[PDB]
RNA sequence: AAACUUUCAACAACGGAUCUCUUGGUUCUCGCAUCGAUGAAGAACGCAGCGAAAUGCGAUACGUAAUAUGAAUUGCAGAUAUUCGUGAAUCAUCGAAUCUUUGAACGCACAUUGCGCCCUCUGGUAUUCCGGAGGGCAUGCCUGUUUGAGCGUCGUUU
RNA sequence: UAACGAGAUUCCCACUGUCCCUAUCUACUAUCUAGCGAAACCACAGCCAAGGGAACGGGCUUGGCAGAAUCAGCGGGGAAAG
RNA sequence: UGCUGUAAAGCUGGGUCGAACGGCCUCUAGUGCAGAUCUUGGUGGUAGUAGCAAAUAUUCAAAUGAGAACUUUGAAGACUGAAGUGGGGAAAGGUUCCAUGUCAACAGCAGUUGGACAUGGGUUAGUCGAUCCUAAGAGAUGGGGAAGCUCCGUUUCAACGUGCUUGAUUUUUCAGGCCAACCAUCGAAAGGGAAUCCGGUUAAAAUUCCGGAACUUGGAUAUGGAUUCUUCACGGCAACGUAACUGAAUGUGGAGACGUCGGCGUGAGCCCUGGGAGGAGUUAUCUUUUCUUCUUAACAGCUUAUCACCCUGGAAUUGGUUUAUCCGGAGAUGGGGUCUUAUGGCUGGAAGAGCGCGGUAAUUUUGCCGCGUCCGGUGCGCUUACGACGGUCCUUGAAAAUCCACAGGAAGGAAUAGUUUUCAUGCCAAGUCGUACUCAUAACCGCAGCAGGUCUCCAAGGUUAACAGCCUCUAGUUGAUAGAAUAAUGUA
RNA sequence: AAUAGGGUGAAGCCAGAGGAAACUCUGGUGGAGGCUCGUAGCGGUUCUGACGUGCAAAUCGAUCGUCGAAUUUGGGUAUAGG
RNA sequence: GCGAGAGACCGAUAGCGAACAAGUACAGUGAUGGAAAGAUGAAAAGAACUUUGAAAAGAGAGUGAAAAAGUACGUGAAAUUG
């Protein structure tokens, strides 16, 4: 809600860092396996249940 | 009613996130986490919750002041500094 | 079986009393020097409302033998008190209505309410509405009083032990109907939760010993021994005769 | 009609809650936030209003003048002119009374 | 007779079997004895020139010092970076440090980034108010120091 | 036993498609098209009669018969499914 | 492609493929599948089938675009119809917010659109909340149980102050003097509580920013006023008045602080309406017409009241008086006064703002000029606040922090000088955390963009008893796969 | 914290009329009640309606019960598996 | 736990749940529950360029020992399908 604590809202900043794709000069990296960001989530899909 | 119309009526949270373990599992009017205990001095853990150990022992985390007694133990526990070679 | 309703209330989760609106514990004055010796005057300020308890209560208000000070003290209100009354409480007091005496100070026949069972206790006998204590006699060698109870028992108590003279005020409660189950909802509001009452006989045999059957019947005898045990007292708890009472006891 | 909404999050209508509709100068029905009113200053003896003092939410007394909670009188800002007047005229018969009491002992005390 | 249905073969699909691998597991053997109030294990939040995770680290933040070594790093870029040299890179080694908020977690409290109090320095015309920086204030118990309490009790003076 | 009752029951008046005995009308479906597009269920399959048979057969035996591909309905059977 | 073997199987031709593999003598085992309503994975028929049908309803054009039933804009037709499909919030969510770009997947049709995807931007506080208080309760300590995890207890069989107040002292020592009933702590974003309003402003923030106008608390502190030679003010018969106008320990009291119903009264907002000053609509005919703007915040001063109280006077022929019958020798009616300022009026704030018109500027960032912004009325109206009353109960309808007054009389005080920050004015500061958006027939929970569920505030006209139903204004939507037909059987 | 609009008309009170009195009668006023009709709300009677691989693991429609208190409800809090 | 060496052990539905950003994603109020997922090539040499298309793509071409290796990547079975 619009009334938060800084302890919660201090864990919505980090959920939305995470949320971002993969950078692409990642995938030119030699000996590189990873094709994308596997942990994205939606906020209508999945809750962070915070 | 018990089931849909029932489902609606979930907005009170009975757990909030737990300072010691931080996994929302801290008990609000019991004041107790139920995953770890907090605030009782001993972290919860059971023999009969083997996979629980699993998820939350030494070596799950940082381990950051354990990584290096095996090292400082090969050598004795020095005291001093390293001379530098003549 | 079930853990029967008997046993639920020793716990007192949801059978506590309420207590909110209740005004203070009635209790006469701490015995002391004033009152073992001589007398201490008193005033009525407020007669006020206790919930839950059907006589009104009188904040009565004292002066501090030690130390500049005023002390309220709550006594049950005997009937006739009126504010601003002065309140003599003492061994020399005279026996007025209202005024705290010794037992042994009282002549026979003296009517007086919320008398001590021990010296000091700040009383226990004849404190709800319209009830009172008969002073039957004196023995003064052993410094003992005896007196007749509401219920009619003859005790035995130390001269010593203090009583207000007169009648509890309230009295005459009972006498009418309360007519609506909403009437009795609003008296047990504010003493605990002991009503509505489901007879025994309507549940199933986990609840109750009476419980169960193709008819609504106890089955076995209602009257239980003293010396059962929890969850069997159930009925008519070691009585020694049931049936209508015809004549006298 | 314009309708109006609360000005705070509170959305309930409590008692620290009541609104005021009021027309602003930009033409604007808005809620005007309502303090709670003040309960007058009560008389310790008799418990009727004591006259001449204000009527003031209680932390608002010690932001204001001195005569605005008193009266120029003995117990002025605490009990009214007649329970003053009841006191003063008791606390005088009542003491002349303890004399005649006491005169009266010593004549009886030297007679028996 | 076409179409349709069914069967078969070729080719193409669907699908991921089979085959071959394998920085993983599993078991057995050998050796060793090393967590923490000098703050552990765990948690949270952060930190990179361009990073989400994993890995690493703590506002000195993919790390600082030291020792050894001896030309890299690399997806791209770029030095006020380096090459017969106190010199690239290196968790190679590691003995000196840093170590946010926490956590046995310790001033009190905690569903709050809440509320104190003490010492030194400092800003605001300030021993008292406000601000800042640094250092502190838990509990049980032990040894000792100091100040005490008790007609518990000893000697003296009335 | 007055009052009260989404309690059970009988009768009377009113009323009526409940019925004699059905008919007509409207909207949304169903129908057809474009797009989208499941599930239950599935040994193999799918015409009858009689017989015998685990004594009520789709298949067996003996007869009747039997002509591609199908659409809308329907609820006899599949001793239909759950 | 064949061959061999009764068979289990073995060998071979051709094709594909790219790194290991077989025969024979022995050893060894997690060693041979058609089934177990077997396990895991995959794929069918059914089948282009069932179906995609609640919530009145859409149509024409233009633009954009490869492409438009579905995007945007205009025109129209509609609906929700103020107990809303409106405007906000609490819980919950967590970036869904806003701009730019974009259509692989998602939006059970589509898609140029989107709560999707990608890149950025965005939440400003002394006054709004939290923070503080206590409630039901929770729960350390001293203790007492229990093998123990821990249990009881909440001031309890306790030597329980991290006390204060001054005079200081500078000698960074002290001198003391009063306490210690109760009191760890936690417990409310709806209870209690210090203090902020208006106008403007963004793509998205605002009681937070800008402009202006205030207020509170804490601290410092000078000037003026007030007061003193009758040391700690005067006036009024009084209710009490005032710019001020000593007062420690301690004590007493008040506020905080309180149910519900009924009718009545007053105010406020809205509704209604008259004149006048403007603008818009209708005008075949009628209509001095229909619609619309004419507003005034917190705060400051002066005044303003039911109830209450005071002085005079002494009342049956009893009088006064409410919608509601209560009051008076315990002093009525009458006459004269005092008080609370709830609520209104005036003035300041403040017309300089906002609003409505007219005339010009111009790529123009943004405007500049002028004029007006006035005076009323009405009520069993509606909502709401307050007041004085009345009823009701075997029901009598929180506490604490906090603040003030009073009692008391400690101590200190002038005369050529003294006191006080409860009078006015002036000075400084006000930390931390929250703040975007949704709040629901798509932002929450029901596996989902689900006809379910989920607390509350504001509330126009007509009809009407009515906040019902029905029609309309402000605001908001026009979202629910469509098209063509109109058999049976259905559902309404 | 929430709960339109009406009906009925209890005590109390005023006035009039009758009576030797005890008392009676009439008209008003008043506005009581776990009273009544009836919205919101809360509930869930009947159609044994729709749906029943649903909008939905309990809903939709009409009809219905109650609707000022033993009322409804938010938040806080307490009670925990014989 | 730290550090080593081995095996008539398993060989990606096996072996630890985990050969992979695995106690991860995700579910549940919570205690807890808990996956799937290895392989182009020697080297990205990961298809320049032309053409049709709005684009995705296609057809040429090109790289490569091989494109009967194109990241929907070794081989590529069966069901099922053209
Ligand atoms: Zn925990």
């Amino acid at each position: 809600p619009s009334q938060k604590s800084f302890r919660t809202k201090q864990k919505l900043a980090k959920a939305q860092k995470q949320n971002r794709p993969l950078p692409q000069w990642i995938r030119l990296r030699t000996d590189n396996k990873i094709r994308y960001n596997a942990k994205r989530r939606h906020w209508r899909r999945t809750k962070l249940g915070i | 009613g018990k089931g849909t119309p029932s489902l609606g009526k979930r907005h009170n949270k009975s757990h909030t996130l737990c300072n010691r373990c931080g996994r929302r599992s801290f008990h609000v009017q019991k004041k107790t986490c139920s995953s770890c205990g907090y605030p009782a001095a001993k972290m919860r853990s059971h023999n009969w919750a083997l996979k629980a150990k699993r998820r939350r022992t030494t070596g799950t985390g940082r381990m950051a002041y354990l990584k290096h007694v095996t090292r400082r133990f090969k050598n004795g526990f020095q005291t001093g500094v390293a001379k530098a070679q003549t | 079986g079930r853990v029967i309703r008997n046993q639920r209330k020793g716990a007192g989760s949801i059978f506590t009393s309420h207590t909110r609106l209740r005004k203070g514990a009635a209790k006469l004055r701490t015995l002391d020097y004033a009152e073992r010796h001589g007398y201490i005057r008193g005033v009525v300020k407020q007669i006020i409302h206790d919930p839950g308890r059907g006589a009104p209560l009188a904040k009565v208000a004292f002066r501090d033998p030690y130390k500049y000070k005023l002390r309220e003290e709550t006594f049950i209100a005997n009937e006739g008190v009126y504010t601003g009354q002065f309140i003599y409480a003492g061994k020399k007091a005279s026996l007025n209505v209202g005024n705290i005496l010794p037992l042994g100070a009282c002549p026979e026949g003296t009517i007086v309410s919320n008398v001590e069972e021990k010296v000091g206790d700040r009383g226990a006998l004849g404190r709800t509405s319209g009830n009172y204590v008969i002073i039957i006699g004196h023995n003064p060698d052993e410094n003992k009083t005896r007196v007749k109870l509401p219920s009619g028992a003859k005790k035995i108590i130390s001269s010593d032990a203090r009583g207000v003279i007169g009648v509890v005020a309230g009295g005459g409660r009972i006498d009418k109907p309360l007519l609506k189950a909403g009437r009795a909802f609003h008296k047990y509001k504010v003493k605990r939760n002991s009503w509505p009452k489901t007879r025994g006989v309507a549940m199933n045999p986990v609840d109750h010993p009476h419980g169960g059957g193709n008819h609504q019947h106890i089955g076995k005898a209602s009257t239980i021994s003293r010396g059962a045990v929890s969850g069997q007292k159930a009925g008519l708890i070691a009585a020694r005769r049931t049936g209508l009472l015809r004549g006298t006891q | 009609a314009q309708r109006v909404t609360y000005r705070r999050r509170n959305p309930y209508n409590t008692r620290s809650n009541k609104i005021k509709v009021v027309k602003t100068p930009g033409g604007k029905l808005v809620a005007q936030h309502v303090k709670k009113a003040a309960s007058r200053v009560k008389c310790g003896d008799c418990g009727s209003a004591l006259a001449g003092i204000s009527t003031l939410r209680p932390r608002q007394y010690a932001q204001v003048s001195k005569t605005h909670k008193t009266v120029q009188r003995a117990y002025g800002g605490s009990r009214c002119a007649n329970c003053v007047k009841e006191r003063i005229v008791r606390a005088f018969l009542i003491e002349e009374q303890k004399i005649v009491k006491r005169v009266l002992k010593e004549q009886q005390d030297k007679e028996k």
